[PDB]
């Protein structure tokens, strides 16, 4: 019932989980010009996601999903660690908002099969999610091929929405 | 001596209200319809509703509820015939009273209930004086308005005179399943159509047995008048005196006289007709239909209903002269013959089914009523001697009549 | 031959009823006469719109042949309808309703389970007991089999011939063994509801399905620990539904068993804390929880628990849940009648809630609230809730007042001013029924009638239009006037009984029609009563019977008639035959 | 959304504040709070328009009451547009003052108020006529400390008998609200002075100085007579509420005429038609005029004695007048009318309103008791209504015939014998032990007595007391006509209700009824076999000290409810 | 036990009516017009509970239409709630935002998925899934 | 008057961001300024509805130009669209890509293209060839 975005940098397989969470399958994609957006029915909630890409010129095409924004789930690339910085910083422009605070933050901890990549906690604290006030945050371990931990993140999310038995 | 004059509508909301005193409190109108439904299904259904104190005095429109509440000793049927003339008075200005006149008209209705009624009180409640001062599309009052003939205006003018009277003959008829007369009575109606000039006085001229016992000629052809009530504008102190209709007319159509009388003569048309009523199968109605009168009138577009069963189905109509309409709407037919001369016999023989399981509760029983009209025709037969105009000016106007014998309540009991 | 929604929009299209009725019977006559000509193509939408006029309520009793003759169709549409039809146009009490037998016969064997799930839709909602037994031998037969849509079907079918002949439940005993095990939990729930009922009906039949508690205590256990469901499920529960029927068929068994309610102590004790009292689902698992513990004979333990969570039930401010509380309590009253105590000053609180239903079941639960020791201070506020009360709770309020004083009553003389005090406060809104029981108490009394009709003759001095208070007061006064007018047998010192308005009193309720003439009854008997207890002011009485001879009742022209012979002619057998009556029980 | 209201309200222009007053009354129409833009159309009010002021008065007079300090702000303005060439708006506005019943407004209102009854046109001065009763009804004291009483005598005193009947009418509410300190009768020269008003006014002004006449008494056969001769034309007229208030007089005034006098009889035989006339009205005022018409046949049953055609019901008459039409017809049963009333109300029981049945069976039942003649043809009737085995018809029918056996036991022996067989599954109790009465009553030529009472002592002790009573007398009745028989039969009713029931009645006449049989069963045959005297029926003849002030009360609600006025005013 | 499901408007018009219980057609309307009278006429915060003849009497407000049920007085009266609020989500889910008129033209498709919901006045399924899939197969068949 | 239309449009259901498109393509067909609500009516274009993403194309010709740099947000729902099994949608979403002149826009319109030449269709293959 409720909506959700996927953003995050570029390449950092976050449309590659989105058509996971969509049918199941790991798809050819292109790195994302545009957006995506599917719905799956999971947990009898129907989560409406709105993939935006992490090009540097659609970084700021941001704001126009942010009107009637109720949820956030921010992908990271885990085995960059040279363009998690810039990350980061996009992540802070993007959360110094007076608009985006309904929206909880969902950390997916993305590409966890190469030995290169960052834990489900080295990863909060490159990004000091810590000091994050009025932010509902969760960091989760997931992968595309496998499909690992992306259930997880959705079970946090739904609990997230849902303020019922 | 109302309070407060409202009107609902069919489910009881306010479509407007109007009160005068106070004595009713303005939210009180919302139990009417609550104790209507309470009276009306135990049979207590009266025009007259109470909630501890408060009366709630009230006659029926189509869609309208023009409920009258008072809460101490009203003159009642002051209120009821002052219902009837707002019912009257807005049927001559809205020719159909729904609630659409009610919700986008309340520039001028609001006016009129101001003006036809102060503290309760009837004051002035003719139509076409009030005409005069109040309009849609203001000046001083009409002395009209204040005068003791408050119903002629002066300064209407016409071309030409004309005065058409219309003598309506309505017989009142409840023959029993028997064959006998219980009832043959005639509420006579003289309707006047004028159309003259100032202020003229009409003395009407008629065949009465009364007034010819008063001069002498009581032998001839003349009506027994068993009564008769006039309009106001009749000075009825001379009718007491002599007998004399003296009156100044309303401008254009009004009801004159509406006379009543009973009448030994046998009925217009005799239905006779027998009822086969088999069980679970069919029924049959032998109907035939007989005129008493001369054989020089014709009885136009007669409608003859038989009350049927509520549940009958594949009709046949076996008739001689005239159509026949199933209605199962009002489950009834209706057998029309539009020319139906005097003296002869046109026979109907109507067969129905009839379903093969009962119903759970009984249906009833309705008399036959039949809507016959006949013009050039009075079956009493009175007749208007003369109508003299009286004018200062002094001319000849044209008094024109035509005879019509139409139908009351022309009951006929059933088997 | 319009189509049935043709017919909606006529009828939405109409505003009076008046014309609203026109517009049906058009279309009536329209069907009707479509009837008459037989036609099968139609006839689906012809009965439909019958049904549609039976639906807002028009007569429709002419086409159930037709609906028969759908049934007796071959088309799945026509079949359909035809069930539909009835469904709604038949019943027991039709009469032709019995020529169904063959073709839902025929329909049961029918080769489509939908067909058959008709055949067994119209037998579960409207079978006639004589219908059941002519079905019931192939109601068994489609539970012999093991179609899972059609088993869930034939166990409620299986319900309704119990509920309509229950003395055919033992042909369903052999049909209903182990099959329950049966994953489809919509064949489980009908199975579960099934067993509910034969554990109701029969206690030859307990004994069998005791045995199976373990069984569905496995079932229950694991519907419990079930986390998650796609299906049956409603606020994270799978199926709550056949959740609550299985801790009813625990509620009623073991209610007299201690080895199958210790069987069952471990899953109750598991979701009395694996439910969850936020949204209503789990309120009601665990109101049925708390339910099923008290019902059955439990460890207290659990009770202890259990009056906890009525303790919380009371304080959500949930109407529902205070309703399910004062029902709780309601339904706890012998069961555990200590720890419902001390929930008194909520149950009183209760009464002050804007919903009748509260106030009700809290008025209730006070009565049954009542024991030895709260007659005092609780009586108070219920006659103070009574004198504020409405006139549709003075009915059931007078009454439970003088049930709870006739069981606990502390003292006989403060019994009697409770009792007065009722009178006085209802009047005319007390059951007549519990006048001859105040009438039996009150001659069960016998020594204090001085302090009882002297209050009655100072109340009734006031007021006669209170119809039960003059009924008791009439019968007072005929069987205890020389206890109320005492050594006065000439005129003496002025006292306030005075024997000539003790007559009068009664004289003024006779001429009044303020009289149901069985006041009228009761105060002529008293007249006749009071020859001989008075030797004060006689033959005005005669006078009164005497001139009373020509009544307009019949019966109080035979008594006027009666007493002036015996007044006038047997004087001498009069004070013969006016003992008092006796002390029955 | 009100502001914007309110700011179309508080501009200058006359087409942007008349649709903005126009939305105030059309949200006053269906009965939007509208209250709260009170004090600014206050100052929209003083326009030239005309037919706007009216919607202004409206309002005001719609939320007198809302805003009663807020009121203040319109006195100058009605003092003001009391003093304008336009008597429609003067009048407007007197009628307006009158209307506020606001006592912080009231006190600045006698002055001009006075002034407009001073006016030249007679329609103000009509106007403030009633006027005077509407400041009356909001302060009397205030009216009677101005001496508006006086100048209502002044418009007694006025030509143009329009505002003299607004006067009189204002004067009989100012006399009714009187506790008749200095009451307001007339000499009979300004009676006359309203004779001759009477011929010009209005129809209803024709009413109200008829209503005046209620309040007067003549003191001479001649004055009463010769006030009566132009009372007389007034029945003549097409409006029924003019002839209600005529006839009202002329029965109040005729207990004054000499009745060996030829005058009585003339006015006896000259009020009969009118009232046959007057049922064919508008059946809402036929439903009054019928509670008028029993309220004169009750107190002159001379007048309607020949006409019973016409109170025949038809299938077009509603329940609230078939219902009436009955008892007019009980009223009206004589001797000679017998064949056409029973053969009326042999056609009534075949009705589907199970109410008119009812009432119809006991018109029947209250035929053969009113006269004795067609006694036994109310019988043959209602048996032959027993014929139809309808329940209720039969439910009605058993106590009919019962209270008929009450009043006539005489010659009746045969017809129990069909009675016998009376479909005995009949459920309400009401008949049930009216039937246990005529079985008990007549147990001495109904053979199977005994036999017949064993169903009705089966389900003994929970009918009620009424039937379980019967039941107990009856037995003991029949005991007493047979004592062979039913031996047994008393025995176990008499164990049945002295022992097991506690229904105390039932108890007290079970034990009588035991001390009896067991001190003298052959004193019986004295005791409870006495003869019964005639039974005094219950004669619904209103009382004439009450039915002479119905006399005086007719049209009004006591004249329909058949009621003293102080029995439901408040 | 449910003895009868109903449901009314909340001008009064009946939309839908049930009897699991055989009483003649007189005493169905006065039943009816009775219970109608009862809902219409009590406030919202009023438990949606009502003891009328011996019935715990569940009824609910979701829109104008109001819906009734009775449930035997010996049963928990929470879950008749649920069963109402299970069939609320079963009109919605075969007939698809379920609209007044959707209720009111295609009142048969409701009549069915209550057939297939509930006879004798018991649940017949409790999944959510397995009845609409199997009224969607009857209707497949047609 | 527009936000209400953006909130029409920033619903969930089919119904009501239908009429919603509809009513800004009526306010397109008398010319009204509905340029502002450009980016807002790119995120209402993946519909499986056929009917409706035509009204969307229309809006994307009418205000290519209009808004040059909110238009990116568009090629990877192009290359989506063209890749479908219905053919019309295909061809529709090419000739959509031909007629949107934005310089910043068609650099990375050239390999959807050139398979959509490729396909198997004459339908999409003729949309191509015009397109190129
Ligand atoms: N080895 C490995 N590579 C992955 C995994 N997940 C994603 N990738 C790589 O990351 C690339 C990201 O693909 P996309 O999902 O299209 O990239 P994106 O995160 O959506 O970035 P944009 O499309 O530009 O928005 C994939 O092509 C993979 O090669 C993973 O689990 N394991
Ligand atoms: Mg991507």
């Amino acid at each position: 019932e409720m909506r959700i975005l996927m953003v995050g940098l570029d390449a950092a397989g976050k449309t590659t989980i989105l058509y996971k969470l969509k049918l199941g399958e790991i798809v050819t994609t292109i790195p994302t010009i545009g957006f995506n957006v599917e719905t799956v029915e999971y947990k009898n909630i129907s989560f409406t996601v709105w993939d935006v890409g992490g090009l540097d010129k659609i970084r700021p095409l941001w704001r126009h999903y942010f009107q009637n924004t109720q949820g956030l789930i921010f992908v990271v690339d885990s085995n960059d660690r040279e363009r998690v910085n810039e990350a980061r910083e996009e992540l802070m422009r993007m959360l110094a908002e007076d608009e985006l605070r309904d929206a909880v933050l969902l950390v997916f901890a993305n590409k966890q099969d190469l030995p290169n990549a960052m834990n489900a906690a080295e990863i909060t604290d490159k990004l000091g999610l810590h000091s994050l006030r009025h932010r509902n945050w969760y960091i989760q371990a997931t992968c595309a091929t496998s499909g690992d931990g992306l259930y997880e993140g959705l079970d946090w999310l739904s609990n997230q929405l849902r303020n019922q038995k | 001596s109302a309070s407060a004059v409202y009107v609902l509508d069919l489910k009881g909301k306010v479509l407007i209200c109007r009160n005068y005193r106070g004595d009713v409190d303005m939210s009180e109108v919302e139990h009417f319809m609550p104790i209507l439904m309470e009276k009306e299904e135990e049979g207590m259904l009266s025009p007259i509703l109470a909630h501890g104190g408060v009366r709630f005095m009230w006659i029926k429109h189509n869609n309208l509820y023009l409920v009258a509440t008072s809460k101490k000793n009203a003159c009642v049927s002051l209120v009821f015939s002052f219902l009837y003339k707002v019912v009257q008075v807005f049927s001559e200005y809205f020719k159909e009273l729904e609630e659409e006149s009610i919700r986008d008209n309340f520039v001028i209705i609001y006016e009129l209930l101001d003006e036809l009624m102060d503290f309760g009180y009837p004051q002035t409640t003719d139509s076409k004086i009030l005409q005069e001062y109040i309009t849609q599309e203001a000046p001083r009052p009409p002395a009209t308005v204040t005068n003791a003939v408050s119903w002629r205006s002066e300064g209407i003018k016409y071309r030409k005179n004309e005065v058409f009277l219309d003598v309506i003959e309505a017989v009142n008829l409840l023959v029993s399943a028997n064959g006998n007369v219980l009832r043959s009575e005639i509420v006579g109606s003289i309707k006047m159509r004028v159309f003259l000039s100032g202020m003229p006085e009409l003395r009407l001229g008629l065949n009465d047995k009364v007034l010819f016992d008063n001069t002498g000629r009581g032998k001839s052809k003349s009506v027994e008048l068993e009564d008769v009530k006039f309009h106001q504008c009749v000075r009825l102190s001379r009718f007491e005196n002599d007998r004399t209709i003296s009156f100044i007319p309303p401008d254009g159509e009004f009801e004159l006289m509406s006379y009543r009388l009973n009448t030994h003569v046998k009925p217009l048309i005799w239905i006779e007709s027998v009822i086969e009523k088999h069980s679970h199968s069919r029924i049959e109605y032998m109907v035939k239909a007989k005129s008493q009168f001369k054989r020089r009138s014709t009885a136009n577009n007669v409608e003859i209903h038989i009350p049927v069963p509520n549940d009958a189905d594949s009709p046949k109509f076996k008739t001689t002269v005239g159509s026949v309409k199933w209605v199962p709407e009002n489950s009834e037919i209706v057998w029309s013959v539009k020319s139906f001369p005097g003296g002869k016999e046109y026979l109907m023989r109507a067969h129905f089914g009839l379903p093969s399981v009962e119903a759970e509760d009984k249906e009833g029983k309705p008399p036959i009523s039949v809507k016959f009209e006949i013009p050039y025709f009075t079956t009493s037969g009175i007749q208007v001697r003369y109508l003299k105009i009286i004018e200062k000016s002094g001319y000849q106007a044209l008094p024109w009549v035509r005879y019509i014998t139409q139908n009351g309540d022309y009951q006929l009991r059933t088997q | 031959p319009i189509r049935l929604r043709e017919l909606i929009r006529t009828i939405r299209t109409a505003r009076t009823q008046a014309e609203e009725r026109e517009m049906i019977q058009k279309e009536c006559a329209a069907i009707r006469s479509s009837f008459r000509e037989e036609d099968n193509t139609y006839r689906c939408r012809n009965v439909a719109k019958l049904l549609y006029m039976h639906m807002l309520g028009y007569p429709a009793h002419f086409g159930q042949l037709e609906c028969l003759k759908l049934i007796a169709s071959q088309k799945f549409t026509d079949k359909r309808i035809g069930y539909l039809g009835a469904m709604l146009l038949l019943d027991e009490r039709q009469d032709v309703h019995l020529l169904m037998t063959n073709c839902i016969k025929n329909d049961l064997n029918h080769s489509t389970q939908f067909v058959q799930g008709l055949a067994l839709c119209t037998l579960g909602c409207m079978g006639s007991s004589e219908m059941c037994r002519d079905l019931a031998g192939e109601v068994e037969k489609l539970l012999k089999t093991s179609n899972s849509y059609l088993r869930k079907k034939a166990a409620l079918c299986a319900v309704h011939v119990i509920r309509k002949v229950p003395e055919l439940m033992e042909m369903f005993l052999p049909a209903t063994k182990n099959l329950l095990n049966e994953k489809n939990h919509g064949v489980l729930h009908t199975s579960v509801v099934l067993l509910t009922e034969m554990c109701e009906r029969s206690p030859d039949m307990l004994a069998h399905f005791r045995k199976l508690v373990p069984q569905l205590v496995r079932i229950l256990k694991n519907l419990i620990m079930s986390g998650y469901s796609p299906e049956h499920d409603v606020s994270g529960i799978s199926d709550p539904f056949l959740q609550v029927r299985i801790l009813r068929l625990l509620r009623i068994l073991g209610r007299n068993d201690d080895d199958s309610s210790e069987a069952m102590n471990d899953i109750l004790a598991q979701v009395a804390t694996n439910t969850e009292t936020s949204k209503n689902v789990g309120n009601a698992i665990l109101y049925e929880t708390v339910l099923t513990i008290m019902d059955i004979k439990s460890e207290s333990g659990l009770r202890v628990l259990a009056i906890n969570i009525l303790g919380r039930f009371l304080l959500n401010n949930d109407k529902n849940i205070r309703y399910v509380a004062l029902t709780s309590l309601l339904k706890t009253v012998q069961t555990d009648h200590n720890a419902v105590q001390r929930h008194r000053s909520t149950i009183v609180d209760c009464l002050k809630d804007l919903d009748v239903s509260i106030k009700r079941r809290a008025m209730e639960l006070s009565f049954a609230l009542v024991n030895g020791n709260n007659i005092r201070g609780m009586m108070k506020e219920l006659l103070y809730f009574l004198d504020s009360c409405e006139p549709e709770f003075k009915a059931d309020c007078a009454s439970g007042i003088f049930l709870a004083a006739e069981k606990y009553a502390p003292s006989k003389r403060w019994h009697i001013d409770t009792i007065m005090r009722v009178l006085t406060t209802a009047g005319s809104y007390v059951r007549d029924d519990a006048v001859p029981n105040l009438i039996q108490l009150i001659t069960n009394s016998v020594e204090m009638h001085a302090y009882t009709v002297q209050r009655l003759y100072k109340a009734i001095l006031g007021d006669y239009s209170q119809q039960p208070l003059v009924q008791v007061a009439a019968w007072c006064i005929g069987e205890y006037g020389d206890l109320l007018v005492s050594g006065q047998c000439e005129e003496e010192e002025p006292i306030q009984v005075t024997e000539d308005e003790v007559l009068d009193i009664l004289e003024s309720v006779l001429i009044s029609n303020m009289s149901t003439s069985v006041t009228r009854g009761y105060a002529l008997t008293a007249i006749m009563k009071l020859s001989t207890r008075f030797t004060c002011t006689v033959n005005r009485i005669k006078k009164v019977v005497s001139i009373y001879g020509s009544s307009i009742d019949v019966e109080l022209q035979q008594r006027a008639v009666e007493y002036n012979a015996l007044f006038k002619k047997y004087d001498h057998m009069r004070s013969a035959l006016l003992e008092r009556m006796p002390v029955m029980e | 959304e009100i502001f914007e209201l309110k700011a179309e309200l508080n501009s200058d222009k006359k087409e942007k504040k008349k649709e903005a007053v126009k939305k105030v009354i059309a949200s006053m129409t269906v009965g939007k709070d509208v209250s709260a833009l009170f004090p600014d159309v206050v100052n929209c009010m003083q326009t030239d328009n005309l037919e706007l002021k009216k919607l202004v008065y409206l309002y005001l007079m719609n939320y007198a009451k809302s805003q009663p300090d807020m009121a203040i702000m319109a006195v100058n303005t009605f003092v003001k547009d009391c003093e304008d060439p336009n008597p429609l708006i003067r009048a407007l506005a007197v009628r307006t003052m009158g209307c506020i019943r606001v006592d912080k407004i009231t006190e600045y209102l006698c002055e001009p108020l006075r002034k407009c009854l001073k006016d030249e046109d007679p329609y103000v001065r009509k106007t403030a006529a009633v006027c005077v009763a509407k400041l009356h009804d909001i302060n009397a004291q205030l009216v009677e400390d101005q001496g508006f009483l006086d100048t209502l005598k002044d418009l007694i005193s006025d030509s143009n008998p329009m505002v003299v009947a607004n006067a009189v009418a204002a004067l009989s509410e100012i006399a009714e609200s009187h506790p008749s300190s200095n009451l307001l009768d007339l000499n009979p020269q300004s009676i006359n002075k309203l004779l001759t008003a009477l011929n010009e006014c209005t129809e209803w002004g024709q009413i109200f100085i008829l209503d005046c006449l209620a309040n007067y008494m003549p003191k001479d056969d001649r004055e009463a007579q010769s006030i009566c001769e132009r009372v007389t034309p007034r029945l003549s007229h097409a409006n029924s509420a003019v002839v209600l208030s005529a006839v009202k007089v002329l029965m109040k005034f005729m207990e004054m005429l000499s009745k060996d006098l030829d005058y009585y009889g003339t006015l006896l035989k000259k009020l009969a038609p009118p009232l046959v006339t007057l049922l064919s009205a508008e059946p809402e005022l036929q439903y009054v005029a019928l509670r008028n018409i029993n309220l004169i046949v009750q107190k002159r049953p001379e007048i309607l004695k020949h006409e019973m055609k016409v109170f025949f019901v038809k299938y077009n008459d509603p329940i609230y007048v078939k219902l009436e039409k009955l008892d007019i017809m009980i009223r009206l049963a004589s001797q000679a009318n017998i064949a056409q009333v029973l053969a009326e109300l042999r056609e009534y029981a075949t009705e589907v309103d199970v109410d008119f049945v009812r009432k119809a069976v006991r018109a029947i039942g209250r035929c053969a008791i009113k006269v004795e003649q067609s006694a036994e043809r109310c019988v043959s009737t209602l048996l032959d209504l027993i014929q139809t085995k309808v329940n209720y018809v039969v439910q009605e029918a058993i106590v009919v015939i019962k209270d008929i056996f009450r009043k006539y036991p005489n010659k009746y022996e045969s017809v129990i014998a069909t009675l016998c067989e009376n479909l005995d599954s009949l459920d309400e109790p009401e008949a049930r032990a009216a039937m246990i009465w005529i079985v008990g009553e007549y147990a001495e030529r109904i053979d199977n007595a005994d036999e017949l009472l064993e169903s009705f002592l089966e389900g003994f002790h929970d009918k009620s007391t009424q039937v379980q009573l019967q039941l107990l007398t009856a037995i003991v009745k029949l005991f007493l006509k047979k004592p062979t028989e039913t031996q047994e039969l008393v025995q176990q009713v008499l164990s049945l209700a002295t022992q097991d029931s506690d229904n105390p009645d039932l108890r007290d006449r079970g034990y009588i009824y035991w001390r009896l049989l067991s001190t003298d069963p052959v004193a019986a045959k004295e005791v409870v076999l006495a003869e019964k005297p005639l039974i005094s029926e219950e004669t619904d003849l209103i009382e004439p000290t009450l039915l002479d002030e119905l006399i005086c009360y007719i049209g009004t609600l006591a004249s329909v409810y058949h009621k003293p006025p102080s029995a439901f005013v408040e | 036990m449910i003895h009868f499901i109903l449901l009314f408007s909340r001008q009064g018009k009946l939309r839908l009516q049930k009897w699991y219980i055989t009483l003649p057609d007189k005493e169905r309307k006065k039943i009816t017009r009775e219970i109608v009278q009862i809902i219409l006429s009590r406030g919202h915060r009023t438990s949606s509970f009502v003891d009328w003849k011996e019935l715990k009497l569940v009824y609910k407000r979701y829109a104008s239409l109001y819906f009734c049920c009775a449930i035997e007085n010996q049963d928990n009266e929470l879950l008749t709630l649920e069963i109402v609020h299970r069939y609320v989500e079963l009109l919605d889910k075969y007939f698809g935002n379920v609209c007044e008129l959707d209720i009111i033209f295609n009142f048969e498709k409701a009549y069915f998925i209550l057939d297939e919901f509930i006879i004798g006045g018991e649940i017949q399924e409790t999944s959510k899934k397995i009845a609409v899939k199997a009224i969607e197969d009857s209707d497949m068949l047609q």
